[PDB]
């Protein structure tokens, strides 16, 4: 959320796709289409298989220790054995509390950041050839086929080769 | 005409709801559990090594209490001992029995070397009703109940050195009987006083004579003490009566071995983490299930649930 | 700080603004007016109220405990008592410091980014008919009355409605 | 000419410095502290259940020192010792005093049942000078000291069954003479051994005759002692002398009680934390007012200020 | 890394910047040349800075404790005495642990971050006269020799300058 | 033609590895290490205030053990004793070992005054050869081993005020004689009982009279024991025989001494933090040198290395 663009200027997900976490929706011509980045995907599971790979499968052993349960009242030497162990139990629940609130935080600011980083990348390559829109959009101002939209995702486009069409059309009255 | 190219990210429609910094309910698209909450319900049996002590508390076991006498020798990673436990030889009691029981625990050894004790003048191997052994009267396994030998008891002078490379555990007793009839019937002398002594060490313990309430019939009552003996040491004893002698000494090792009070059925299955409510799976950081674990254990806490966001906030259509 | 708006592009804060955390300063051909954004502010007393829920009225009952002070000397097991206390400060006074600490750096964040969303938000909206200044501040390019700066802060400014106008002021000579 | 649209946020004249990961001093616009710093100085009476000890330690109103007659069987959350409390009845002493402290504050209860014991044989409800109550000489209410009758103090070896559904606390003393003269002056024989037992325990204690420094001009002294008796156990009492024996048990609950030591006045107001220098508000995460604490508490930390923002840098103009 | 510029959008470092942490490389009329940003360099430095006071030179007094080491068996005392020890050194362990994969996630992001705010200064400040290419490389499309390029870096360019050049340039055919 | 320009950030040909929330194995520009991990191996002298015990334990130096005399009096901040140290006086034990230890470590002082206890009727200053002082036969310099006079041992009851306005502490012992010769010949009577008290306490100890094995060869023992007595409270002695008088009293201090094993070589040198290894530096705010610490030093951590970033990501050419 602290980019902005989950929850923010993207109005919301896409259910419908499924073979990635980030893409990209285009109509031109030839129709409506959409197609996952499967670099940005791979970027944000990267991370996130980072942090499963600090908390998953890592336990420590422990061995004999001492009592926790006590049949008889004792005082002072029962008192002190609660007590060492209420501690420890406190500490660790705190810390646990506070890795998952703050692990989570992170996954939704990483997640967020992807997204924004793609959508920078794509209006940096357009160039002076379209618009952005406000919503996660661009308004691509020449004719621009499926192997033209294959070529922004592909990261091939040169907007030189469309720039004088572009900017005839952006900049009429 | 032209174009428009959106971008855009995915969302489930059976999304999870998480904790984070800010908000205590965010909605993310997948997540992970990392507090364990169940056990199947058995403790594995490898691979760790398992002692079940069935109707045996360690310390019976240890003594040689008649339901014990398969335990001999044997060793363990993890002691379970079960809430219907009970000793059915002579009452005894052990000052410091948490110590003892860990102690022994700790070691992870019932490893018994018999020494040949110097009794001359007394009668050996003494038994009771109360502790049967096969239909006969018997005694603990692992002690030896001294008396008199044609109505005189010396005083006893007995040494063991250690001249092995290892420390050796001694258990022994004190005899206090109900009645000043049955220390005469027993010693043939008023009781007297027991002192076990090491170059380092000394334990004197006084019989005290007297009724206490019948446990199994039984008025009168054993107290048990031990001495660790290190190697070039020497074991003394010095006791005129109500000697409840040792046979010789337990091996003292170190290492991993515990024990842990459990009712849970022991399985023929795999697991590194041993609960009281039996084994648990170790793939997650965290655990509510008990506070008392052995093994490869994630740590407890006191979550049911922790939930770990393993995607984006989830934002549906 | 880490967004680079609060304490860097935006110069400074505005003592007069009393109604919210974030908005509008404007100069039109109708004068001179500032108008708070409540979206903003919002999102920001929103995250900061989240942080209050999950530390104030939150504390843990404790009953019977330990003695953590003694009037006699006694030696081994006093020592073990006191220690155990100690140990305990130290680890939580060491959990509190790093928690605010922590907090504290994520709240100046947060607040940054929130003012760094609205100004890309205003950024989009106006298209091509207002240019960035560097300073938090837009060149529109239009006459744009109160009205008009009213639909900017709303949401409902159609750039289509002055974008001859404002293109024919940016790009003359 | 056009327009000029300019984005901005609030700041204040009066901003406050808090700490973050890379300064440890900059200024924001708002703040709250997190540690509590302060109390008024006196203890709520509500919503726990306050026992103001006044001159009297627990372990005297527990023996019923005459100062204490007022606490007979009253309950507490929280039972408060005071620093003036001072004992004015036999001088004692009590081996692991602190223990027997614990586990009566932690009971919370003094609720207190007598019993008919069987002291045929001997004078019943001996008194001091050391011990007055409304100008007669007595003794501890809970205790009976016993003595010879018709200069016979003959072997007592008495019984008291727990049929009850709960654990009896039995408190109990021997007395240590000055003098040769004052064994034989109460007992009518030497000094001999005490012996309680159950039937999962034993205790014997030897009395010491001998002067002790005069304590409100007593040199004798007692020794005070403990016995937990478990439902369908049986406590067992055998002495020939010495024996301050108990006229009953006290019940032993499991709850939330406990003790502190403050000179912190009570007052009539609500509030959950109580510490020794008295109550303070429980708002806050954090406190540096002390580690000793009773009921819902803020954690115990060394600093003094935590300020927590709650508001964006503050820049002024 | 969140920002996207450092290992994003920057295609890597550049080992001859000795005198800085940031700063300029540019082609011109006169030449190729590399120039520090000081204020950029010293805003990271200072950010770390803050951190090393927080964590070197500040340990904490401790005299007698509790025993640590034992030369005989014992049972119980010693059990717990050993588990104190085990319990707390854990314990820190974790903090230590914690505390540098977070400090070292949040240098990470704090230096990208003022690497994307000189970038974003530097476009700001170009208005109209110049296009971004994506790599962190700006376009300029009018002559800028050494001190039109040094205005740049110290901030004293005035756009106005060049602007009907600069139009002239990038609107043509 | 016009020009380009192309912002950028430096990178390093020698980067380092660091550990981030997201990836284990990170480069960046520059690192620094945040765990000691060494030691130069010996303990500096300066700025503690450093007492190396050589040949003598502390309760050795206290006792008064004849390698000890020139540690009388000293004072320290730590105590180092060394794993070669050896008693070479009568053979001693004392129940509690580890709590006077601790005491007197935590004190820090030595410090001891004569007292001139009233002991009229026995004979004072007894030595054996066990305990050799410039050849000849000697004692615990700061115990009085009393033995009959004239045949004859008459009953002590010594008194000694504390009227300072400091604590006194008294170490004293009983003899343990290895035959009822011994006894006699010693103290003209059977064993019999020691007792020592205040207003406030009482320590009662029984001689035990045997053989136990041989130590530089000594068949008895001593057993010693320790009291503090508060101001306006009084020492009592009362004993029959079998009495390691004290001489005097130690002052008891507190403060923010200790003791710490170690057999590092003492340095001309200054640091703060203290190990068994040796000082080590601390400026670093964890350390994986020593879990046993004296000082201003790190926290120990089980981590060898933690490199903190102090640069940004490197990404070379
Ligand atoms: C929601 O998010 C979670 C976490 O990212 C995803 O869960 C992971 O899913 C993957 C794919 O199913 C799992 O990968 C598999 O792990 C198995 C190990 O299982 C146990 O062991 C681990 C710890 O050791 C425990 O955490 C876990 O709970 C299990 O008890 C492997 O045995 C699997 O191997 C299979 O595939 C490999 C491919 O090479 C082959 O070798 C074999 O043929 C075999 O069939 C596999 O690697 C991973 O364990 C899950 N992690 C966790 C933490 O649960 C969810 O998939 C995701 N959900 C959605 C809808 O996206
Ligand atoms: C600086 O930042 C802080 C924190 O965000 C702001 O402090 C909060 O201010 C609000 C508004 O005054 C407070 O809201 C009020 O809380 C009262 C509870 O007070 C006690 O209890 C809490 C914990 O239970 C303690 O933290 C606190 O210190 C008090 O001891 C309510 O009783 C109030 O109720 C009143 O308003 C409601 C509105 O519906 C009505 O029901 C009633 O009529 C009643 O009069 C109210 O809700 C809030 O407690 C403060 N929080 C903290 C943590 O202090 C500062 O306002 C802010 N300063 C500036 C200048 O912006
Ligand atoms: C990689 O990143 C690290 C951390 O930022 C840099 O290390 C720092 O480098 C500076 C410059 O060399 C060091 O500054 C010097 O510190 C000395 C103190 O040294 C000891 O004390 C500290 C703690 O008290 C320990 O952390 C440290 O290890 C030492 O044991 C001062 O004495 C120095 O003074 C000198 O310069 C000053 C300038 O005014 C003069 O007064 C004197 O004439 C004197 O000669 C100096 O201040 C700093 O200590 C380092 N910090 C750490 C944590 O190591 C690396 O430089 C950096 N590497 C690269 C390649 O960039
Ligand atoms: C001191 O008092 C106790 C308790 O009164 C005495 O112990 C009791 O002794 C009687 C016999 O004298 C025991 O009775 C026996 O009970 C069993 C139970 O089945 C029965 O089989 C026998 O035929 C007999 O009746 C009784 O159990 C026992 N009670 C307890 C609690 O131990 C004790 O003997 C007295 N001591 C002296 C020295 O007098
Ligand atoms: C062993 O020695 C102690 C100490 O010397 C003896 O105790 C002391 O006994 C005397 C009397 O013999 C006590 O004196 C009394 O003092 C009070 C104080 O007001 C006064 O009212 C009486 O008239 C009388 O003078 C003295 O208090 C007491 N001292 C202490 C410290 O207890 C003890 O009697 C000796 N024991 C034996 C068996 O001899
Ligand atoms: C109880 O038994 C112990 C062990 O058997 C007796 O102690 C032993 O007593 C003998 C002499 O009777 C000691 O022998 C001496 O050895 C030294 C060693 O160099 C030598 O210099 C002497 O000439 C003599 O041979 C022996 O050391 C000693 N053993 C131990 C382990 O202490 C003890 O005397 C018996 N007690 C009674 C009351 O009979
Ligand atoms: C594992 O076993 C413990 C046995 O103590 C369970 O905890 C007890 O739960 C009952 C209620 O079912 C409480 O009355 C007890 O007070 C609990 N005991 C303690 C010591 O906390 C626990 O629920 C079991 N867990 C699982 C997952 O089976
Ligand atoms: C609460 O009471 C404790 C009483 O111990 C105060 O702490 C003591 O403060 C004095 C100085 O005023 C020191 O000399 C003592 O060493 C402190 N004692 C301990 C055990 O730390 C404390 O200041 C009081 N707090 C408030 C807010 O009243
Ligand atoms: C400091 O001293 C301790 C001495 O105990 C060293 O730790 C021991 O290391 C050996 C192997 O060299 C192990 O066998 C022991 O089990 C360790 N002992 C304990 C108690 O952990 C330690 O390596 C020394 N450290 C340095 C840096 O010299
Ligand atoms: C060694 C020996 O002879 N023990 C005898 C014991 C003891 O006299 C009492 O148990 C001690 O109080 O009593 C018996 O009746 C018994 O228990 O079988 C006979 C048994 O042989
Ligand atoms: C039961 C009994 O008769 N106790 C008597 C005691 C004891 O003899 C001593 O206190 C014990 O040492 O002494 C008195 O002088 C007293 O204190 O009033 C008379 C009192 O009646
Ligand atoms: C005070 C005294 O006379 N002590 C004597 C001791 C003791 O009799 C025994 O050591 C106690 O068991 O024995 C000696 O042979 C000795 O050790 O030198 C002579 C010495 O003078
Ligand atoms: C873009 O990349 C895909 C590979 O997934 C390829 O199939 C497609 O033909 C490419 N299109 C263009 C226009 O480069
Ligand atoms: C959503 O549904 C799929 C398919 O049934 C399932 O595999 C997945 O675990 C579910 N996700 C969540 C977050 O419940
Ligand atoms: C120890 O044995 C010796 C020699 O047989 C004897 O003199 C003495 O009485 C015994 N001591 C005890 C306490 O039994
Ligand atoms: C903008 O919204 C406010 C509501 O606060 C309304 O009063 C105002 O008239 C609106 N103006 C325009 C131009 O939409
Ligand atoms: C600033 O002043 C106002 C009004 O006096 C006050 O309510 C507020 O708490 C103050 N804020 C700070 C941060 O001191
Ligand atoms: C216990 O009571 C019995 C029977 O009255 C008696 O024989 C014995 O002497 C008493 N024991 C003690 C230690 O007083
Ligand atoms: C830019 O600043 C530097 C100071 O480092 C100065 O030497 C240079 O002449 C300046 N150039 C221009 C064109 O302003
Ligand atoms: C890299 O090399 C320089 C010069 O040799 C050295 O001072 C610096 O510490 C090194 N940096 C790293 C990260 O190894
Ligand atoms: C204590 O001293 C007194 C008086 O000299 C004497 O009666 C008594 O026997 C002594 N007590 C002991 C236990 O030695």
């Amino acid at each position: 959320g602290i980019f902005g663009a989950i929850a923010g200027f993207i109005e919301n997900g896409w259910e419908g796709m499924v073979d990635g976490w980030y893409g990209f929706r285009h109509q031109n011509s030839e129709g409506i289409g959409q197609a996952a980045d499967l670099k940005s995907t791979q970027a944000a599971i990267d991370q996130i298989n980072g942090k499963l790979n600090r908390l998953i499968g890592k336990t420590n052993e422990k061995f004999h220790q001492i009592e926790k349960e006590f049949s008889e009242v004792e005082g002072r030497i029962q008192d002190l054995e609660k007590y060492v162990e209420d501690t420890k139990i406190d500490l660790w629940s705190y810390n646990a509390e506070l890795l998952v609130a703050l692990e989570n935080q992170h996954t939704i600011d990483l997640t967020d950041s992807e997204m924004n980083k793609l959508f920078e990348k794509t209006k940096k390559q357009l160039r002076e050839n379209a618009e952005d829109m406000g919503n996660g959009c661009f308004k691509i101002y020449h004719k621009c086929d499926n192997a033209c939209i294959g070529s922004i995702r592909n990261g091939t486009y040169d907007h030189d080769v469309y720039r004088d069409e572009a900017l005839n059309n952006r900049f009429q009255i | 005409p032209g174009a428009t190219l959106c971008l855009g990210h995915h969302a489930v429609p059976n999304g999870t709801i998480v904790k984070t910094i800010t908000n205590d309910q965010i909605e993310v698209t997948n997540a992970t559990e990392l507090v364990q909450s169940s056990s199947t319900g058995e403790i594995c049996d490898s691979p760790h090594q398992i002692l079940d002590g069935e109707n045996c508390t360690l310390i019976d076991a240890l003594l040689g209490d008649p339901q014990c006498d398969g335990f001999q020798n044997k060793k363990w990673d993890l002691f379970v001992e079960r809430s219907k436990a009970y000793s059915n030889c002579y009452p005894y009691d052990v000052p410091d029995y948490a110590s003892l029981r860990s102690l022994v625990a700790s070691s992870g050894t019932l490893e018994f070397n018999n020494e040949s004790f110097n009794w001359t003048g007394v009668t050996q191997n003494g038994t009771s009703s109360a502790c049967i052994r096969r239909s006969n009267n018997s005694f603990f396994s692992r002690l030896n109940w001294l008396t008199h030998l044609k109505f005189k008891y010396p005083a006893l002078n007995v040494t063991m050195p250690n001249n092995e490379k290892f420390d050796k555990l001694y258990i022994w007793g004190v005899h206090h009987p109900g009645t000043d009839n049955d220390q005469i019937f027993l010693y043939a002398q008023a009781s007297g006083r027991i002192t076990v002594s090491t170059k380092r060490s000394q334990q004197t313990v006084i019989p005290n004579i007297g009724s206490r309430p019948r446990v199994r019939n039984i008025p009168s009552r054993i107290s048990i003490y031990w001495t660790i003996v290190k190697p070039g040491d020497i074991l003394l004893i010095n006791s005129t009566g109500n000697l409840i002698a040792p046979r010789g000494y337990f091996k003292i090792r170190s290492g991993k071995s515990s024990i842990m009070r459990s009712d849970a059925p022991i399985g023929k299955c795999n697991s590194e983490c041993i609960t009281p409510n039996g084994s648990i799976p170790n793939d997650k950081p965290f655990q509510n299930v008990n506070r008392i674990t052995y093994g490869a254990c994630p740590r407890y806490v006191k979550q049911n649930t922790l939930k770990l966001a393993t995607g984006m906030r989830n934002v549906p259509e």
